[PDB]
């Protein structure tokens, strides 16, 4: 199938290009407290997120020649009611289409983040009562419609000062299949 | 040669920046420029063109009249993007006249595409990074498939 | 290669200015960007950085607590001769950003550019100007030849 | 001997191309609003150079009563200068003669005509609030003179291609002849 290979080259050259958007460099100092970042686990889709004190890695992994070097990067999300039920259930489920819950800080992985927007909005202080942490979703929605277009991303080529070379070959890959792709 | 066309119409465009001659900036943390603004068009809020500038000229007055309380230390910084402005004068040029944060302000929202330099890539000690206060109360993260990772 | 060095370079610093993409606003000349700050490496810059915004913020508060006036423009205050932000595409709003200046600011002067907007004559009935009290002991301008006060 | 005939020729021939230009960097229409307080221009009426001095205003200011009728609008532009002792206590026959070199001289409000600007800068030096007693004035000439310890070059004072926004026919033509008869200055 011509768009087999098609959507198979696509999503090789797609999962090729992160890994270099989030990084113990070059990404740090785009962690801003009101950034706007994705989530993407395994089969989950929790949405949009707002980057919120970002902390050291807590290393604990016996990982036995390496440094434990994953750190725990905190966003606010609107995971799930049923997932705020139980505290001690350690995992997160994504918005389910019910009634859209309330907002909490999850301190997800930086490996999860598969996009790193611009659009950074204005974070309030006092972000402890369960009202003012509403104002955060009402602002998100906002800038959908602002931009009916899609959140502009962050391009490692131009924005984000990445010189490395590998990305560009990937980059070149992922032109190529788009120029092929014109010829189904 | 289209670049060498290209390599023309691009330093026009660049005027905005000026990096104006040589200057002779014998300190580093008093000499050098602050902020570079671009007021824009079209925005009511630019009546208040002398507001901002007596603002800009007390800050530089406060941070006088709140030199130190003298401890000894480094404070050092580096750059998250070192793109400095360009200089059509045909001393130092690295640590001063570098952007180290851009920003296109909005009504409410914000373009910021830089971001503030870390030290030791820890906001917890950082003199521009201020974190807000919220419970945490959410214990153990949702990693992914088999990778369980005990923060606590 | 050799020429497309500094091209591929220099896109960073024309793409520093921004254009995102079109943008849907209604209220012209009130829907907006405001400043654009280029924050520069100096003990001041980097210890001030929340007030900077701090301040941004009680400004465009401040400006919503004024109605039943007319003091936007008040003049027909048409642009300057600007140079615009290029449009980057990743048609209509003809009006866009337009930049109309540029100061960098050195604790003792200011470098500035672009000059500032007003209207065709009388530089005492636009925004800004605020100019200081003279005395203006002198009662003959000086001239090329004739044409005396 | 003809070379530095030559040389006397190409110099003159320079310097009114430079008055043809100079005679566009200051009319009246993109240089207005390049007329901020602060903006250090230069003036010389032909006679002799009061030196660097902060505009204070200007205005639009008609020829009242005017001899001979008026088909052209002037303009007047209130420039903070340094004049002397003695022209000040008469300060009714010309406004004029600056200080000298020999005294300190003290600075006050001058109006001066809009076609004498011969030079218009890119700093803007700061204003204290309402000025007049003159010792503010002393600090005024403090910082001009501490403005002046940082650019030994040459204060950078405008380009009329780009930050004015010319886009006028014909300039290009001048500015060719000026660019050649540098380079061909700088060779011989």
């Amino acid at each position: 199938v011509i768009y087999y290979k098609i959507r198979q080259q696509l999503a090789k050259l797609g999962k090729e290009i992160e890994e270099y958007i989030h990084k113990p460099k070059y990404c740090l100092p785009f962690l801003q407290p009101g950034r706007l970042v994705k989530v993407k686990n395994e089969g989950d889709d929790f949405g949009w997120g707002v980057v919120v004190n970002f902390s050291k890695k807590s290393n604990v992994k016996p990982n036995s020649g390496e440094l434990d070097p994953l750190y725990v990067v905190e966003v606010l999300l609107r995971c799930s009611k049923e997932s705020l039920k139980n505290s001690a259930t350690e995992a997160a489920k994504p918005a389910k289409p019910d009634e859209k819950g309330e907002m909490q800080v999850v301190p997800v992985l930086v490996h999860l983040l598969s996009a790193i927007s611009s659009v950074r909005l204005y974070i309030p202080k006092d972000l402890r009562p369960v009202d003012n942490r509403q104002s955060v979703l009402k602002s998100i929605q906002e800038v959908q419609k602002r931009f009916p277009d899609g959140i502009p991303l962050l391009d490692p080529i131009d924005d984000m000062g990445i010189q490395d070379q590998g990305l560009k070959k990937v980059i070149q890959k992922v032109e190529a299949f788009e120029h092929r792709m014109y010829s189904h | 040669e289209q670049l060498r066309a290209e390599n023309q119409e691009l330093k026009r465009k660049l005027n905005i920046l000026t990096r104006p001659s040589g200057i002779l900036v014998n300190d580093t943390k008093l000499d050098g420029p602050i902020l570079q603004i671009l007021f824009m068009n079209n925005a009511i809020s630019k009546q208040y063109h002398q507001e901002i500038e007596e603002f800009v000229s007390n800050l530089v007055k406060r941070f006088e009249e709140q030199q130190k309380n003298d401890v000894e230390k480094t404070s050092f910084n580096l750059l998250p993007q070192p793109s400095s402005i360009v200089l059509e004068e045909d001393k130092n040029n690295k640590e001063a006249f570098s952007v180290v944060g851009s920003v296109l302000y909005f009504t409410n929202f914000c373009l910021d595409k830089l971001g503030q330099p870390l030290l030791n890539e820890n906001p917890q000690l950082s003199e521009g990074w201020e974190i807000p206060k919220y419970h945490q109360v959410f214990s153990h993260i949702v990693s992914l498939e088999g990778q369980e990772i005990q923060v606590k």
